[PDB]
DNA sequence: CCTGCATCAGAGCCCAAAA
DNA sequence: TATAATGGGCTGATGCAGG
RNA sequence: GGGGGGGG
């Protein structure tokens, strides 16, 4: 068949067709279930050895894999291949927390701290200490992960006009930006279905904006605004050091009623 | 370790397409979705519904989410349920589902082998206020509205086509999300223009241009009163914490005051007035001061004008103006005693 | 913040924990029987990009046919590794080979007609049927076939053997046969009279093997 | 087992500080 | 919405893969 | 991936 309806190859009169000179040969590992009749199951259905795939029960699969239907050679591939559970990511990771018994894991600590090397004690300690710590807490270590992201109150962010009548604004501002970009960028392509290499990008340019907000600089490039050296100042940022919140705001104030001179 | 070396070697890892392999795939995304066309008809559905279940068996479990616009909440359920109802067609009907199944793989195929080329447009792009990874996402959105939209049969390559889209998505990217004050697009259009207008003006005269240089330079409609105010709404906010200089121990925003919250002596003068206020009105009478009271209120502000005084003063309605001129008068005349109200006319 | 939290509940190292976080690998929760490099895929095994596409996906691999060059394997053909797919082509993998684009399409038309030959006597071996290859006939001395009709040669020439067809008008009178070991001595559109030889029949004629 | 060996978070106060 | 364009520019405290 | 002109 071509673009237009001259230049088709339309069969003269009965024969047999043979195929030469291919482009390329495409080698895949994989097994190919011929069918007569209709086929029951449609191309990206995966399948396990023996489910029935064509032909009312008749042809079925010798392998696990995935169903690619040919309805030029008329035959039901299945790569060899696995409906395995393998996943990147905070998304991953959430689940594995969730998925914690701490109590069984306690008790499986407790049989380790009864051994030699003092390393085996050791290690089992450090891990004992994290799990008694949620468990007289309360704390579930999934938390450790967010689905909601806080805001903080406007106020404390603020953007303001000064004197000049410019506008002044805090970076946490321009860190939730980045943010809210990435987040809403990412249920776009969610719903236009991008290939698992774009989403991945994206999921993990989400993990980065989210780190920056939360402490920026404390891993990989710290983030600056455009045309400038200067980091952004995080939450951790703000909280902590010299100028940090406790040191600066907390523990020593400005004060009303005081005054300084020469002596 | 690096963000953008790692997904320069995610895409090297899908080989770039030959001039068949391209035609392929695109022609399978074209008989695809004539193939969605054919089955909403057949089967009394929806065309977006049916994309989106052909879709979600290809891409596998791992997504399955609501989708915007579909009616019905996209969800394991519905899917069997839909994805029955296409596996219950006649085979000569039955066969339409398997093109769209290969559609929407080959479709992921291209956008995949493409990518490389958003790569290509993004990084010339750098510098404008989004970051690289961010240009490539909106370069991929592009890329994808390409393969949408790419009619094969013009044959034209793919990369001719799609390079428009994906400039187009760029721009417009840079230009929703680059201020922190957000600018209509249009807008923005407007402003880089006087840039390059004035760029040119500076260069020829040897100097900076005026407001009226630009604006004859820009054609009928400009004066230099536009000039100036569209720069002034081009001006972007500066950081709070901009060191100022020394850059060891000091902010921009500690040298900005707060002009809202009452100081301790605003906050007392309020008080003090509302106290000198009603100290004052229940002087003469609480009564005819009520229906003054009433009438401009403590806290509430009711001043209407002549309607709703109607009802419930205690009187009818033109002798409550006539009170209120006398409450005044009244007050007027305590006034002149109790002249401690003269300080508060700042 | 070290030693890591979450690292730390999950026995999963500083790199590792990065490498999962940050898209760098999989980690495996549900392994479904999969199995990789001989041993079983265990849950929380952590799989690279192509570890995990070689699993989920399967393994595979394109090879280039230099242009105009035909591979020595024909499409749907099981294939050991090692084996040799082209002149200069050799498969790195067992299982399936697939024709990707073939240039040239051949259709064997698929024709059957009526056609005539005469030959000697003590020549010929009787037989109701000749299969491709077979033997026909074996001459003494060489025998010359004449023509049984005047007409105009329409000559059809196949890889060995040939077809003849004499017509007056356009309406063929004659459809002649010359198996292998019988040479024409006429050429296309060439005027023929009754009695004159078209083919010389020298030694044994046999079928032709198509 | 122990040591190199790496990765991280410390580095004085208040006022002018001339942006 | 269409020539083609396809991979960036100084210290101490502590927890680790390695002799 | 942590830092500077003056007064005490």
């Amino acid at each position: 068949a071509a673009i237009d309806p001259e230049e088709e190859v339309i069969a003269e009169a009965e024969g047999v067709v043979h195929l030469h000179e291919p482009a390329s040969i495409l080698v895949v590992k994989a097994r190919v279930y011929p069918f007569e009749d209709d086929v029951e199951v449609s191309t990206g259905d995966r399948v396990a050895p023996g489910d029935v795939l064509a032909d009312g029960g008749k042809v079925k699969s010798d392998v696990y894999g995935r169903v690619e239907v040919d309805l030029v050679r008329n035959v039901v591939r299945v790569v060899e291949s696995y409906d395995i559970d393998a996943r990147m990511g905070a998304e991953a990771i959430q689940q594995l927390l969730k998925e914690l018994d701490l109590e069984a894991l306690e008790k499986e600590l407790l049989e380790e701290m009864k051994h030699p090397s003092r390393a085996r004690r050791a290690k089992a300690r450090k891990r004992l200490e994290v799990v008694r710590a949620f468990l007289d807490s309360g704390n579930r270590p999934e938390w450790m992960i967010l689905e909601a992201v806080p805001v903080l109150p406007p106020d404390l962010r603020p953007m303001v006009q000064v004197d000049g009548g410019r506008f002044a604004t805090s970076d946490l501002n321009d860190l939730y930006r980045r943010l809210i970009n990435r987040n809403n960028r990412l249920k776009k392509l969610l719903a236009q279905g991008a290939p698992e290499i774009i989403i991945r990008n994206e999921k993990r340019m989400l993990q980065e904006a989210v780190d920056a907000l939360l402490d920026n600089g404390r891993r990989g490039a710290p983030v600056t605004n455009p045309g400038s050296d200067r980091p952004l100042r995080s939450l951790t940022d703000i909280l902590s050091g010299k100028q940090g919140r406790f040191r600066q705001n907390l523990l020593g104030k400005r004060v009303d009623y005081s005054g300084r001179s020469v002596i | 370790s690096d963000p953008v070396r790692q997904y320069l070697h995610e895409i090297g890892q899908v080989p770039l397409l030959t001039l068949e392999e391209e035609v392929e795939l695109a022609r399978k995304v074209e008989e695809g979705m004539e193939a969605i066309k054919k089955l909403s008809e057949i089967t009394g559905l929806d065309p977006d519904l049916i994309r989106e279940v052909v879709r979600a068996k290809i891409l596998g479990s791992a997504r399955v989410r609501h989708i915007p616009g579909l009616k019905e909440t996209l969800d394991p359920k519905t899917v069997e349920e839909i994805d029955q109802k296409l596996k219950s067609l006649p085979k000569e009907h039955k066969r339409y589902l398997h093109i769209a199944r290969e559609g929407e793989a080959a479709r992921q195929h291209l956008i995949e082998a493409n990518l490389r080329l958003v790569v290509s447009i993004a990084k010339k792009y750098t510098g404008r206020g989004l970051s690289f990874l961010d240009l490539i996402q909106e370069g991929n959105q592009g890329l994808i509205r390409a393969v949408e939209k790419f009619e094969y049969k013009r044959r034209f390559k793919f990369s001719t086509y799609a390079t428009w889209w994906i400039r187009q998505a760029i721009n417009r990217a840079i230009a929703d999300q680059a201020r922190t004050i957000r600018i209509p697009v249009h807008m923005v259009e407007t402003i880089n223009k006087l840039s390059r207008t004035a760029r040119q003006l500076q260069q020829e005269l040897g100097r900076e241009p005026t407001y009226e240089e630009i604006a004859e330079a820009m054609g009928p409609g400009w004066d230099a009163k536009r000039v100036e105010e569209t720069l002034k709404i081009a001006q972007e906010p500066v950081s709070l914490e901009t060191p100022i200089g020394d850059e060891k121990d000091s902010f921009y925003g500690d040298f900005i005051p707060d002009e809202h919250l009452p100081s301790p002596v605003d906050a007392a003068t309020q008080s003090l007035l509302s106290e000198e206020l009603e100290k004052a009105l229940s002087k003469l009478s609480e009564r005819e001061a009520m229906v003054l009271k009433l009438r401009k209120g403590l806290i509430d502000g009711r001043e209407h004008t002549l309607e709703e005084v109607g009802a419930f003063f205690g009187v009818t309605r033109e002798r409550i103006r006539q009170i209120e001129n006398k409450a005044l008068r009244k007050l007027k005349y305590h006034e002149s005693r109790t002249r401690k109200l003269r300080d508060f006319l700042d | 913040d070290v030693p890591s939290k979450i690292g730390t509940l999950l026995d999963l190292s500083a790199t590792e924990l990065e490498q999962v976080l940050y898209f760098s690998k999989y980690i495996v929760l549900d392994p479904k029987g999969a199995i990789l490099n001989g041993v079983p895929v265990e849950k929380r095994q952590l799989l690279t990009d192509e570890e995990y596409r070689e699993l989920r996906y399967g393994k595979q691999e394109t090879y280039p046919l230099p242009p105009g060059v035909d591979a020595l394997v024909k499409d749907g053909e099981e294939v050991v590794k090692g084996q040799e797919l082209a002149p200069g082509v050799v498969s790195r993998l067992d299982g399936v080979a697939l024709y990707r684009f073939p240039r040239r399409v051949r259709v064997e038309y698929v024709k059957k007609e009526r056609a005539g030959l005469r030959l000697p006597l003590a020549a010929w071996v009787e037989k109701e049927a000749y299969k491709p290859g077979e033997i026909l006939a074996e001459l003494p001395e060489p025998y010359l076939f004449r023509a049984e009709e005047e007409g105009v040669v329409e000559l059809k020439e196949l890889e060995e053997g040939a077809f003849l067809v004499l017509r007056r008008e356009d309406e063929p009178v004659a459809t002649y046969f010359l198996p292998v070991g019988m040479t024409p001595l006429v050429v296309h559109g060439e005027i023929v009279e009754k009695g004159q030889p078209l083919a010389e029949a020298k030694g044994l004629l046999r079928m032709p093997r198509q």
